[PDB]
């Protein structure tokens, strides 16, 4: 979500690189993988789908190179352009959700809550 | 009064629908085990609570 | 059949349909799929969401209490010859957090009791096998003052008689709520202060609390008369919701619990430090 | 019986 | 045909009409439009009061000002409306009352202003308190009426044991209730992104574990407005724009009439 | 009917058909029978290969672990009040060798637990009957630091509550692999060293190893509070594959195992000395 | 939902097809015992992986 | 119906998607969409390679900055893409290769900025050189790859006979080729007029006198971007905005595989 | 002594391949370990006996019978597809079952040439090129 | 039942 003023324009590249190579440090490298070129305008927001591309049938929820998912990165395709009397700086908000093909298995206890004696 | 249904077979032995039988022994339904044949529903009430629900290919704000 | 939607073979695009663009201001989530933003192949999907059903998610016996009870010579001071526990899922944190993903719930409850015991003192002879009495005392019913008083006669209260060494005790309880659903959260009060009140304590109440005794207590005792040597014991209570239905989703508890309400005190810093451009 |  | 739009709305209830030339469609909370208690879901047996157009109309609450330091605002329902004309009277003269609502939140600015308001409708909005003391927030402090309450950036504990404030301490990123704000989107919501829209319109059903309850003892819905992205303008560091909340009761019905309830808000 | 092919009455030969001759270079095995190289009678065969089916070959509970756990006074040093075991068939050699006749396998797993206990010290009085808690901790879930800490609340992890003296504990586990088959051998790595890496440890991995925690652990504890006198106990775990399928045959391990991979160290001389022309 | 099948009788008492009955008590098929009525297959994929599989009486190399 | 537009496009090729909220429809060069070599127009007899989604996707070239003094930019195709992932590999491992393309040129600014870019797609874009010497521009200088080349305002002749630069001297109003720029509109084109559109989208067929040719010896298309009207903003004399060129191969097919061609770009 | 310690660089010789040895000579220097394989021929370099390797897909180049061997291979794996850079699916082992011999010349030497072709190759998950460290 |  672009939360800038209406007079602010811009084009952004947002990408996903499936695992196995160098995590992208440059737009040039990020270009090469799955990507969306977002153009800022009346439609305030842009969705990038990270497509299920994997070797195993199910990945793990903890960290592990064997079942790793890859890299997400973003770059300016051009730049943010404002006019005068306009704030030159603004916020972008990001949102995540699962598509309808998504499933989970082997119920377990979370590390995200605990208790002391 | 025996209840019979199909198991969803995962790892199949080298031998097709396999069934299991269930019988309730108690009058009070609270005493029953869980059937676990649970139907699902749309995310919609939560993912799109909109009065005018729009098609994903058309402009969100028109 | 319960598998998820198949993936469609989707191709190149040059159109005036722009699904990649949307406006989250509207309150909605974009119903997109890989085939909208990239070329996809046809995948026949076999995967299913069977373990994440509301039933399967709660279908597990969780420890919600440890009731400590002793069997020893009744001396003249504070002892644990019998114990009482206000029934609740809130003394523990784990199940509490799962049920709290939702505002309202309706279910039947299964209780499983794991009893364990041991010798306190190095040696005064031994003990013959102990039988335990778990009595449910619903609000209103007389609470025991003594381990062998008349309330344990239990003429109308449900009681369990467990024998040490036997398979853990188990019972089911129906949906016993005073309402059409159990409220996991209550944004209110049980009393309201009126201008005409004499003192300002008359209408005072605990915020978010409803009934005083809510569901009652479990009273525990060793039915055996005391041995010479003392035996300490622990009744572990496992709780499992079955035939479960849930309403209105809530965000998970992100900071440590501080009592029965939503109150927080400390460790209000749940997130780690990680650099903006670091993978 | 009852077969589903 | 003709030229109709997702952004141009008219809400008409009773003798009140709202027009918006820059909306972002509208949310119907959980997909359910407000409705009356059905005979097969009924519980009090006495004939209800249904004041229709005299109570189900748009009440505009006192305006709040959004500025660069603004941390957030919150109201509870029906509490926000306890003194709103014939609605408040019906609410206090009866033991029982149910209501649905249309919430219309107003914030306009200019193509050169910037910022994003998160408008949240929450079922059973239990907030955290002051103290070491658990569930100690007083009825008077839990219920600000029309004035509403505010959020804070951090937990400053009410330290004076002797004469306790018995207030709430709502920390913004913890939604004032012990969970994280980024997940509040599982709740019925809209975003007022100033480059996109002047307003947000959430329609609310009566949500509760009972068909009807005490409106004086219990709030069903909570309205939380937290700035997801701060207010910014040109380069003027002390920018300030008004946020106006207008609420209407819907399908209001009352049971158990007797003498008027006079609560102590002191 | 599952009997083997009958033997044919075969007679004298004078022909240009030479089945006795072949060429093993081709990769194939000559499909010969006695009737091709000698005169045979007609035998009606009743013998069957019923015990050598993949199922019958594995259909037996094999010991794969001995988990030692004590119940004693929690003192302030390294103790065994609770234990953890990474689930595996590789700590033992026997089942490991049978499953390794194949590259890939797919099956459901049955676990049977034989618990045994005894007195450590000549005499400090005795102990009342012990109840054991076996908790499965899947990778990601919190591992216990203390024998009575919050993880044992077990709200979502599967737990077994076993009572000493009772028939051995038993449970079944589905095919839980991340792939379409369990790999008994993996000719690969979980990470790859890239030229652009900072240190050369970043991309370093154990050869033939896949996931770090692979299937998780079993945590064991005595739920009983400590007696005066100490009780040492052993949970023996028996593993049995059921509803079994196997792929790509491999030669049996001929030298003693040296860790989880195929590594050998010593006793590389499996064969006996026997003379070429000695019977 | 009871399953009935013939035992393969080995040592016959001085008394013909004898049957046994099986019933599944559990919904999850992993919980089931082993049926042990296992079908077999050819050695061929292993004993003769050849593109031109030849007859045992003809010269292996022609 | 619904609300679709000439100015809002989505281009999706392989794993790449481009969105534009302010386009000016799109040009299909000479009315012909890219296609594969038909059996009755075929000439090399060997089975071709068709890498599909791995080569026919959007490669974004290094960004150039448009400023008040900017005279123009030019690229050649396939040269601009010679090092673009699996496309470049297929191009250098085979003697023969054909390709169509989608060219997407990007330039955004603000309602207060001003200027007009002329985006031109030219068949056989032969440029003029340095010297007195005719047809003397070297392969290395004729082919800048991704970096592209620039136009100049006047003909400054490479004077040093002893060690000649062997470069091109492309004069803007002569389209760098001896004809006048105003007539370049007979070629497939679009205009990025900053008050109207952020971008230009030209789809290109393979154009050539042969069904297929050497991509390493010969460029089929040239992309010329000359500012028809200069960049201007507010009153700030040194204004500067980015121009980003994104190109995708289309219906790429390769013939005559052998060892890799390693050209000398030194 | 170290288990499952062979490095990616040493596990993967590329085109050059690797060789078998007649006996297990253990890499003794703890300080700077070679992290290599030690494949002993009669143990198929993997702890089992060579005579049983015939349960695997094979052919024999018996010099009086044939110049060559042709084995066609499917993709074999526990997954439909995997990382080719992290994992090898097939291994090609060529061990002399019977030693090279000629006339009476004790230092005989003939070339063995391996020619391989990919078949039904398909690729998923395109992005920037993987540059492994073979150093 | 089911008889094989
Ligand atoms: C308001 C929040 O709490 C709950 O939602 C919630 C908490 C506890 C719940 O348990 C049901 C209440 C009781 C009712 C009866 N009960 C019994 C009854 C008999 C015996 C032997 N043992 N226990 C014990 C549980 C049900 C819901
Ligand atoms: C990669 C090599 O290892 C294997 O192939 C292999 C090894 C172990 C296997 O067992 C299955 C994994 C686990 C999963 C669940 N599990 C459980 C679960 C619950 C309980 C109480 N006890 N044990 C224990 C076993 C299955 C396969
Ligand atoms: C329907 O259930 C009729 C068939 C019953 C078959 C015999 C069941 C034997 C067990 C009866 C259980 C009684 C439990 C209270
Ligand atoms: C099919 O099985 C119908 C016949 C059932 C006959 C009575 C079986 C009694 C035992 C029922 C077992 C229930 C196990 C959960």
């Amino acid at each position: 979500l672009f939360c800038g003023s209406m007079m602010a324009t811009g084009k952004i590249l947002v990408a996903y690189a499936p695992p196995g190579a160098q995590p992208p440090t440059s737009r040039k490298e990020a270009m090469l993988g799955t990507h969306v070129i977002w153009d800022l305008g009346l439609q305030s927001s842009c969705t990038m789908v990270v497509p299920w591309i994997s070797n195993v049938t199910y990945r793990q929820t903890t960290q592990d190179s064997f079942t790793e998912g890859g890299y997400i990165s973003m770059f300016y395709q051009t730049r943010i352009v404002v006019p005068l009397s306009t704030p030159k700086s603004m916020s972008m908000l990001g949102f995540v959700s699962a598509c309808n093909d998504f499933s989970v298995r082997l119920l377990r206890d979370t590390t995200h809550i605990s208790q002391s004696a | 009064g025996a209840q019979v249904s199909s198991q969803k077979v995962g790892a199949h032995e080298n031998s097709s629908t396999i069934n299991y039988t269930t019988i309730n022994y108690y009058k009070d339904s609270a005493s029953n085990a869980a059937s676990k044949q649970d139907y699902s529903q749309d995310p919609s009430k939560f993912t799109e609570p909109l009065k005018d629900v729009l098609i994903k290919t058309a402009p969100a704000l028109n | 059949q319960d598998s998820l939607p198949d993936t469609k073979a989707s191709g190149p695009a040059h159109s005036k349909e722009v699904p990649a663009l949307t406006a989250v201001e509207t309150g909605a989530t974009n119903p997109l799929a890989p085939s909208d933003t990239v070329q996809t192949r046809h995948v026949v999907q076999r995967r299913s969401r069977s373990e994440s059903t509301i039933e399967s998610f709660f279908a597990r016996g969780a420890c919600v209490a440890i009731i400590e009870v002793d069997n020893e010579q009744p001396t003249t001071r504070a002892q644990k010859l019998f114990a009482m526990w206000r029934i609740t899922y809130k003394d523990t944190v784990q199940l509490r957090r799962k049920l709290e993903f939702f505002t309202y719930s309706r279910f039947d409850m299964e209780f499983t009791f794991v009893v364990t015991a041991n010798f306190t003192n190095a040696n005064n002879g031994h003990a013959l096998n102990q039988v335990y009495q778990i009595m449910y005392i619903p609000p209103g019913a007389p609470t025991p003052k003594s381990w062998d008083d008349y309330t344990w006669q239990t003429s109308s209260n449900p009681s369990i008689f467990y024998t040490y060494g036997a398979a853990p005790a188990r019972i089911s309880v129906p949906y016993v709520g005073l309402a059409n659903a159990y409220s996991h959260f209550y944004d209110g009060f049980a009393k309201v202060p009126l201008k005409t009140d004499a003192n300002d304590q008359i209408g005072d109440s605990l915020y978010s609390a409803m009934t005083v005794d809510d569901f009652g207590v479990l009273a525990v005792r060793v039915v055996n008369d005391h041995n010479p040597t003392k035996v300490t014991s622990k009744v572990r209570i496992y709780m499992k919701p079955k035939h479960v239905r849930v309403w209105c989703p809530r965000p998970p508890r992100a900071v440590p619990y501080y009592g029965p309400g939503v109150d927080y005190r400390n460790n209000l810093d749940p997130l780690s430090e990680k650099g903006l451009t670091t993978y | 019986i009852s077969e589903v | 045909a003709c030229g109709y739009s997702d952004r141009v709305l008219q809400l008409t209830l009773g003798n009140s009409t709202i027009t918006t030339q820059e909306a972002a469609n509208s949310v119907v909370a959980y997909g359910r439009w407000p409705e009356f208690i059905r005979d097969d879901e009924a519980n009090p047996v006495d004939q209800p009061t249904e004041p229709d157009v005299a109570t189900c109309r748009f009440y505009t609450l006192d305006t709040v000002m959004w500025g660069k330091e603004s941390k957030g605002w919150w109201w509870k329902l029906p509490d926000a409306l306890r003194d709103m004309g014939l609605f408040g009277q019906n609410m206090y003269y009866h033991y029982l009352g149910r209501s649905g609502y249309t919430v219309h939140v107003q914030c306009n600015a200019s193509k050169f202003h910037q910022g994003a308001l998160g408008v949240f409708a929450i079922p059973e909005y239990c907030l955290a308190g002051d103290s070491d003391k658990q569930r100690y927030t007083s009825y008077a402090n839990a219920n600000p009426g029309e004035r509403g309450g505010k959020f804070y950036s951090q937990f400053n504990k009410d330290n004076a044991v002797t004469s306790p404030k018995r207030e709430f301490c709502p920390v913004d990123y913890l939604l004032g209730c012990g969970v994280l704000l980024g997940n509040a989107f599982v709740y019925p919501h809209q975003i007022i992104n100033l480059r996109t829209n002047n307003s947000a319109t959430i329609v609310l059903p009566y949500v509760n574990a009972l068909a009807i309850d005490s409106m004086v003892k219990h709030n069903n819905w909570g309205i939380a407005i937290l700035p997801l992205s701060p207010l910014d303008f040109a380069q003027d560091s002390s920018v300030e724009i008004p946020i106006t909340v207008t609420i209407a009761p819907m399908c209001s019905e009352f049971n158990g009439l007797r003498n008027v309830t006079a609560p102590k808000f002191q």
